[PDB]
């Protein structure tokens, strides 16, 4: 018989607007011999009939891959609402069922915190800019980096810590010539659903 | 010399 | 039929001379039918014999659990010997073979600082201290937190993370009551790694 997973939505599409969030249903295992696979679509119990069936695929191992995505407005998503994927198959003694959603509990806000590169680190070729994002729920968040306008692209994030109070935080580090350093406003940027328009800049020179 | 963690023995060179 | 984990010794353990570092040999899924498991152990190839079985444990869902642990030397860890585990059991058609050793490449010094809590951090009841660890290979480290001699326990340590140069980064945040902070106190950050001088550093961060 054939397996169920169900991914959410990317962070980053949740939360900015000009994006389009979508909910996938990842169904492998089906075979050769009968590869029709009926996909329900359930939203907090009620069944919806937007779904999209992708390309189907085979895969090298000689089974289809089958998938089907199904968009979501922002605010359905972010206001907890409960998605599930029902998949169908003559070869499953009864059909698979899936269930995801945000992650359940009071939003809190990120506090961003930058924080200039250390007397010791002044004595090396590259420095690091650090930008600490700490106290946030859930953990569905992006960090990003720019100076003037333009994207810089060289920086490293950790993935989310849960924290002791049960937010989460995470450091994102930005290194960059040690030249520019002495030479420039640098900016730490973060997406997060409790922030105000889900968006804040914290910025960081010398 | 040596280095010690809390009072613990950690390496010597 | 069973299944075999091999799990590699505590950072720590190999660092600390004053540690005993362990690899050990976990079988789940041994059936009560045949509980009997035969370990055999080699080194870089080499069988050794050393390896002692720990007392079998009765794991409630069917099945046995049993553990044959092999104490290890610090720098043939650290030098990056491989150590294999064989395993033989009645409900296994063939031997079950596992090894496991120290990541492979030349080990990079890391680079440690602290960094203070954010002015605009200074409005709340607790604040942040960071230590930044970055430029260290291979990932197995240590990080601990201190105060006057005493660990302090209020800190969370990101995993490493593999950065563009081959090497690895961290950061470990220690969370203190902002008047613990304002009072002077000395916080420091220990780092234990096989590539500092013996493999320890310190750093310290006060007002
Ligand atoms: C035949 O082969 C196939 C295919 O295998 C591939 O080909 C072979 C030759 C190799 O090269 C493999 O490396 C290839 O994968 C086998 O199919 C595999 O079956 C596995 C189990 O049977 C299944 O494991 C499960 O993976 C989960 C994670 O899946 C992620 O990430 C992995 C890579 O890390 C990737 O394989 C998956 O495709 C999937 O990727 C995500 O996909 C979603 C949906 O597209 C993405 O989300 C969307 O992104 C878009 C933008 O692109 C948009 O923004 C949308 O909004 C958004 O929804 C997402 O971006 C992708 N993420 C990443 C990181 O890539 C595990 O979590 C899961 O573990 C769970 O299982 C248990 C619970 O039941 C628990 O243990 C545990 O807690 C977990 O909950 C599974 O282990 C493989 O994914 C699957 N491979 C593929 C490609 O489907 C097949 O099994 C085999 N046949 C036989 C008979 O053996
Ligand atoms: C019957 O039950 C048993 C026992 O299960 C427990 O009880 C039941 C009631 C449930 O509550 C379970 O959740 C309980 O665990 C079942 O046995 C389990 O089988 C699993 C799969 O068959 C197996 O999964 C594999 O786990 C690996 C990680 O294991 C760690 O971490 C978990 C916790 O996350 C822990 O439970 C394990 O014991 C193990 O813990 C480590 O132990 C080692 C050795 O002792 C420690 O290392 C030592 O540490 C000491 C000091 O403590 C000293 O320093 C030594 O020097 C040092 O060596 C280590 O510190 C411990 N770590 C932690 C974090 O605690 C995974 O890596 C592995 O994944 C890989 O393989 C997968 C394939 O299966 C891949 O998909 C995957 O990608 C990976 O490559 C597996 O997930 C469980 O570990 C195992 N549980 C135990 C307790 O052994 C059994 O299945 C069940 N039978 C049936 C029929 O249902």
């Amino acid at each position: 018989g054939p397996s169920v997973f169900l991914f959410p939505p990317k962070p980053k599409d949740t939360l900015e607007a000009s994006r389009t969030p979508e909910v996938t249903c990842v169904v492998v295992d089906v075979s050769h011999e009968d590869p029709e696979v009926k996909f329900n679509w359930y939203v907090d119990g009620v069944e919806v009939h937007n779904a999209k069936t992708k390309p189907r695929e085979e895969q090298y191992n000689s089974t289809y891959r089958v998938v089907s995505v199904l968009t979501v407005l922002h605010q359905d998503w972010l206001n907890g609402k409960e998605y599930k994927c029902k998949v169908s198959n003559k070869a499953l003694p009864a059909p698979i069922e899936k269930t995801i959603s945000k992650a359940k509990g009071q939003p809190r806000e990120p506090q961003v915190y930058t924080l200039p590169p250390s007397r010791e680190e002044m004595t090396k070729n590259q420095v690091s800019l650090v930008c600490l994002v700490k106290g946030f729920y859930p953990s569905d968040i992006a960090v990003e980096w720019e100076s003037n306008g333009q994207p810089e692209n060289n920086y490293k994030t950790t993935p989310p810590v849960l924290d002791s109070d049960g937010s989460f935080f995470l450091y994102s580090f930005l290194t960059v010539d040690k030249s520019r350093w002495q030479q420039n406003v640098f900016s730490c940027s973060v997406m997060h659903e409790a922030l105000h328009n889900a968006y804040t800049q914290k910025s960081l020179s010398l | 010399d040596c280095a010690w963690h809390l009072g613990e023995l950690v390496w010597c060179t």
